[PDB]
């Protein structure tokens, strides 16, 4: 059970695609529609985690 | 007993850290200096990496013009461009219509010409009274006719 | 000399800004291998992806560096220099094509045609039984120097671990693949070693005060493999 | 067009980043410029800030730094494609 | 007049703006941007020790913990905004409307 805890938080920290792995760090420095399409990314690999 | 939503407590503010700021840039060289290089021999004065406070610009010398025409005014202090490429010259007040992208005439074939592409800011006012005295220098050149 | 030497346990860096306490990080970058050969020269190079500096002596042994890439005509390069007062890590270039003094007074008998010079930064000089070691490391226009001041105890290659902290970045912006060194700070012997960089997988320990005391190769033996799969230092039986 | 920003793409006219339209556009050098420049009929350059989509501002010249209109003219030309294209 | 260009190139930029700077809260739930680090939480003077070279701290989890503040060289610690479920008791709404 402490294992499993430990995986799903270093998830966090991965980028499945996108520029980075931080949500506002791609919010800033990204077009506004472009920026739609890499929070998609996140978004899906972290509802299969 | 069943279970609702969730509880938060929000921030009270926001904050900001940045290191001190030092190493301002040689736009102060050309403050109190009352005189440059010619138009045809502009002088470089190209800048390396420093802090970009325009502040002090706008109040020596009020300027006469403020409009850039590759960014905008409010637009000014944001930017983190790579160098800067700034030249300076003595023009006359009526050849206002020669210092912008086309307008080509006097001194935009035979004198130094302006890029068209230009990316900065057009800054122009009379400096009649800080420059020309009553001595004057009517000994200084510019083209007024060329071959190339 | 073109002699050979066993590298042993040598040339790890910090690899980020990033404090850590009581903790195996297992990292991915370009790294010495342990146990390789180093070319023990005595008495021009390629850069290859980074270097392995080791010149000791005692007290005076090497006073410059070149690191361009034609070493000639007007291209840059990152000439670096060092005195008892300060460096000089700017770019500017001379001819060279020629053997540098080995003076124990000035600039002269080393620059020849001394073009314009575009940066001029300058720092704490870098000396701080003597061992010095260095580590050239350029990436996206990003030089990075590394250093260690411990002193030496054994005349060959003294056996431990060590962890060179960085000293500087610079954003050049420019590409280089040789390098020349300037020695002598007159019979005498002149100690000097180089080795090379390759891309590995390293894991790291560090105490809780943040300073990295130990590290393994996970492409050396089966049972440093082993390590970094289970990341600890023990393994049971199994 | 949606979410790209600077100068008049929302100063003037934002558009919406949720836009459903479709963009036509009528080019008539000829009919729409003058030799000299369209001087009867300005666009405001250098306002204070950007706004929301579908807000029309009308007035002008109150705004002075702490300048004047921003309108800096036109000087198109009926044959002139690069920046005087009437481009209704 | 003077006209001055702005050009760039893919090494790293040189000339940036003036940056400004604020005051500075501890025990108190605040947003906080940390030279370009963003974040939320609540900051404490902490007690650990820092090589002269690193910037911040990092856990097992590898989230951040522990900051340095670039005006003055002191080492602050990062603890989250309390957060957690909510539960409704109630008996039947058939019997009564308390909670
Ligand atoms: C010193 O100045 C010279 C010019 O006097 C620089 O040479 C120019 O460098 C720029 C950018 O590096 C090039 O775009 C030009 O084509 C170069 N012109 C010539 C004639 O070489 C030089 O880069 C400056 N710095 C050094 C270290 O020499
Ligand atoms: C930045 O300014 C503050 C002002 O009080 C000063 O205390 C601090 O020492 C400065 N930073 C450095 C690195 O000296
Ligand atoms: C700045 O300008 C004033 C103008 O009167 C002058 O007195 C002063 O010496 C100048 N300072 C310089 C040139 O450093
Ligand atoms: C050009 O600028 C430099 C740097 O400020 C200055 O030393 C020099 O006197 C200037 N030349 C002329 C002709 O104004
Ligand atoms: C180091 O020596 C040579 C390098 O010339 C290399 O071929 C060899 O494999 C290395 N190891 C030993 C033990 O010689
Ligand atoms: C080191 O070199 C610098 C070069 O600027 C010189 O000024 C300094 O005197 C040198 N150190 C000694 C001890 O001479
Ligand atoms: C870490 O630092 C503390 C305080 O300086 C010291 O007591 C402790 O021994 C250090 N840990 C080491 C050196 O492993």
């Amino acid at each position: 059970n402490a294992q499993a805890l430990n995986t799903l938080v270093k998830q966090l920290s991965s980028k499945f695609g996108a520029i980075s792995s931080v949500l506002n760090d791609i919010l800033s420095r990204l077009d506004p529609p472009e920026a739609e399409v890499q929070i998609d990314r996140l978004i899906t690999g972290r509802l299969q985690s | 007993i069943y279970q609702t939503s969730n509880f938060r407590v929000q921030p009270t503010e926001s904050i900001v850290r940045f290191p001190n700021v030092t190493n301002l840039c040689p736009f102060h060289e050309v403050f109190n200096a009352t005189r440059f290089a010619s138009v045809y021999a502009w002088n470089r004065t190209r800048i390396s990496n420093c802090v970009a406070d325009y502040s002090v610009l706008y109040n020596f010398a009020p300027f006469f013009a403020f409009k850039c025409y590759g960014v905008s005014p409010t637009k000014l202090n944001d930017l983190c461009f790579t160098n800067v490429y700034a030249d300076s010259f003595v023009i006359k007040g009526n050849e206002v219509s020669q210092i912008a992208p086309g307008q080509t005439g006097n001194i935009a074939d035979y004198n130094y010409k302006l890029p068209d592409d230009f990316t900065g800011c057009v800054i122009a006012w009379n400096s009649n009274k800080l420059d020309s005295k009553h001595s004057g220098n009517y000994d200084y050149w510019y083209r007024l006719f060329r071959k190339s | 000399t073109q002699s050979y030497t066993n590298s042993f346990t040598r040339g790890v860096y910090y690899p980020d800004k990033v404090f850590r306490s009581s903790v195996l990080h297992l990292t991915q970058d370009l790294f010495l291998p342990f146990f390789s050969n180093v070319t023990w020269f005595h008495a021009v190079l390629p850069f290859n992806d980074g270097v392995y500096f080791a010149s000791t002596e005692k007290s005076n042994i090497i006073r410059g560096w070149i690191f361009g890439t034609t070493l000639d005509s007007k291209t840059q390069s990152l000439l670096i220099v060092n005195n008892a007062t300060n460096v000089f890590i700017k770019v500017c270039e001379f001819q060279f094509c020629n053997d540098p003094f080995l003076d124990v007074e000035s600039e002269s008998g080393v620059y020849s045609s001394a073009n314009n010079c575009t940066f001029e930064y300058v720092s704490q000089p870098f000396l701080m039984k003597n061992l010095r070691e260095f580590v050239f490391k350029n990436i996206d226009g990003y030089f990075k120097i590394y250093s260690k001041h411990t002193p030496i105890i054994g005349r060959d290659f003294p056996q431990g671990f060590s962890a060179l902290e960085p000293l500087v970045d610079l954003p050049i912006g420019i590409n280089i693949t040789r390098f020349q060194t300037l020695l002598a700070l007159t019979a005498g012997a002149a100690d000097y070693y180089v080795g090379y960089l390759q891309p590995r997988t390293f894991l790291l320990k560090y105490n809780e005060n943040g300073t990295i005391t130990d590290a393994v190769d996970c492409a050396l033996d089966p049972l440093s493999e082993t390590k970094c799969t289970l990341k600890s230092f023990t393994v049971e039986k199994g | 067009a949606p979410g790209q920003t600077g100068n008049i793409a929302d100063y003037n006219y934002k558009l919406p980043d949720d836009f459903t339209g479709c963009v036509i556009a009528w080019n008539s050098n000829k009919l729409d410029s003058k030799h000299s420049g369209n001087y009867d009929y300005w666009y405001r350059l250098f306002r204070k800030s950007k706004l929301k989509p579908f807000e029309r501002d009308i007035s002008t010249e109150i705004y002075q730094a702490g300048c004047y209109f921003p309108l800096q003219s036109y000087g198109f030309r009926p044959t002139y494609g690069v920046g005087h294209q009437p481009y209704r | 007049v003077v006209v001055l260009s702005f050009e760039l190139l893919h090494a790293p930029a040189t000339v940036c703006g003036p940056k400004k700077s604020t005051n500075l809260v501890k025990n108190k739930c605040v947003n906080f941007n940390f030279n370009g680090l963003t974040g939320t939480g609540v900051l404490t003077k902490s007690n650990k020790k820092f090589l002269p070279f690193q910037q911040f701290g990092r856990d097992i989890v590898d989230t951040t913990d522990a900051v340095r503040d670039p005006q003055t060289l002191e080492i602050l610690d990062i603890t989250p905004c309390s957060f957690g479920g909510v539960s409704v008791i109630t008996p039947g709404t058939n019997t009564s409307n308390q909670v």
